[PDB]
């Protein structure tokens, strides 16, 4: 409803508060007709449509990432790969206290991708072996 | 009122310490502990802060220690360029600094 971007260029903890607001817009239903005029011109409702598929299908890619990353229930979780000091060397405190998101996404852009096979390679294909192993007996 | 060393010194890649204490008032135990490497011509240099970690940079050579009564600035492995005035602080998130008298080290 209200709030959307509200923590938009504050530290990376104030942002890391408030995710649920950009969690329940990122996907906003179809506003009701205040009211007849149900059907329309096929050209006009053309480019709603696909927008509107667009949308469901990013919504439905990044749940894609959640659920091949086993973080399908959640917003925020931790995960068994260590932080290669390629990506960055900062620290904690210059990180999450002292710059945004926007120039931290700009600078793991590169690394973006390389993260991602590491989060769905190295821990989770593991970790159901693991337990498939452990809970075979 | 913050009291320090007035001078201490250190052989050649030794671990040299300056005492920082003061007053009750002014406990080190009750705030933060920043320590600065200051020629007094040059602008000075932040090497300790927050009594924990370091500066951005800093090499791991500057180490720091707050007793409930002093606060204990360390440098490992002495330099040529260690030899000039370092001063520390006391303060809180919302008050201001409050320099000691400073210590001027000797290699
Ligand atoms: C960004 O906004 C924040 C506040 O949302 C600003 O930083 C704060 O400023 C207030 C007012 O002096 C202080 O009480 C806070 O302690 C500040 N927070 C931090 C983390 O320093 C900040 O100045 C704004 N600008 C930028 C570029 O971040
Ligand atoms: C970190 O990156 C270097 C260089 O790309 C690589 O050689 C090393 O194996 C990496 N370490 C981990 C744990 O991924
Ligand atoms: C990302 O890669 C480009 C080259 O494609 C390079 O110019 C840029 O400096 C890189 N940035 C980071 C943060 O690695």
């Amino acid at each position: 409803f209200l709030g959307f971007l509200g923590a938009a260029g504050s530290t990376m903890g104030a942002a890391s508060m408030t995710l649920t607001v950009q969690a329940r817009n990122l996907l906003s239903g179809i506003v009701q007709q205040q009211n007849q005029h149900l059907l329309q011109l096929t050209v006009w409702g053309i480019k709603q449509l696909q927008a509107r598929i667009l949308a469901v299908e990013r919504y439905l890619k990044d749940q894609q990432l959640l659920g091949i990353w086993g973080c399908s229930g959640k917003l925020i979780c931790c995960t068994t790969v260590p932080w290669n000091s390629s990506w960055s060397n900062r620290s904690l405190n210059d990180i999450w206290q002292n710059m945004t998101w926007m120039e931290w996404e700009r600078e793991i852009d590169n690394y973006t991708g390389l993260i991602y096979t590491l989060i769905e390679e190295s821990q989770n294909q593991q970790e159901k072996n693991e337990q498939e192993l452990l809970e075979l007996d | 009122v913050l009291t320090q060393s007035a001078s201490v010194s250190g052989s050649l890649g030794q671990s040299v310490t300056i005492s920082c204490t003061g007053p009750n008032s002014v406990c080190c135990s009750h705030k933060s502990i920043s320590w600065y490497q200051w020629p007094p011509g040059r602008a000075p240099t932040l090497i300790i802060y927050e009594d924990n970690e370091r500066a951005p940079g800093i090499s791991p050579r500057f180490s720091g220690y707050k007793s409930y009564w002093s606060a204990y600035l360390t440098i490992s492995d002495l330099r040529p360029e260690d030899e000039t005035t370092y001063y520390c602080c006391s303060y809180t998130h919302n008050s201001g600094c409050v320099f000691g008298t400073g210590t001027k080290v000797s290699v």
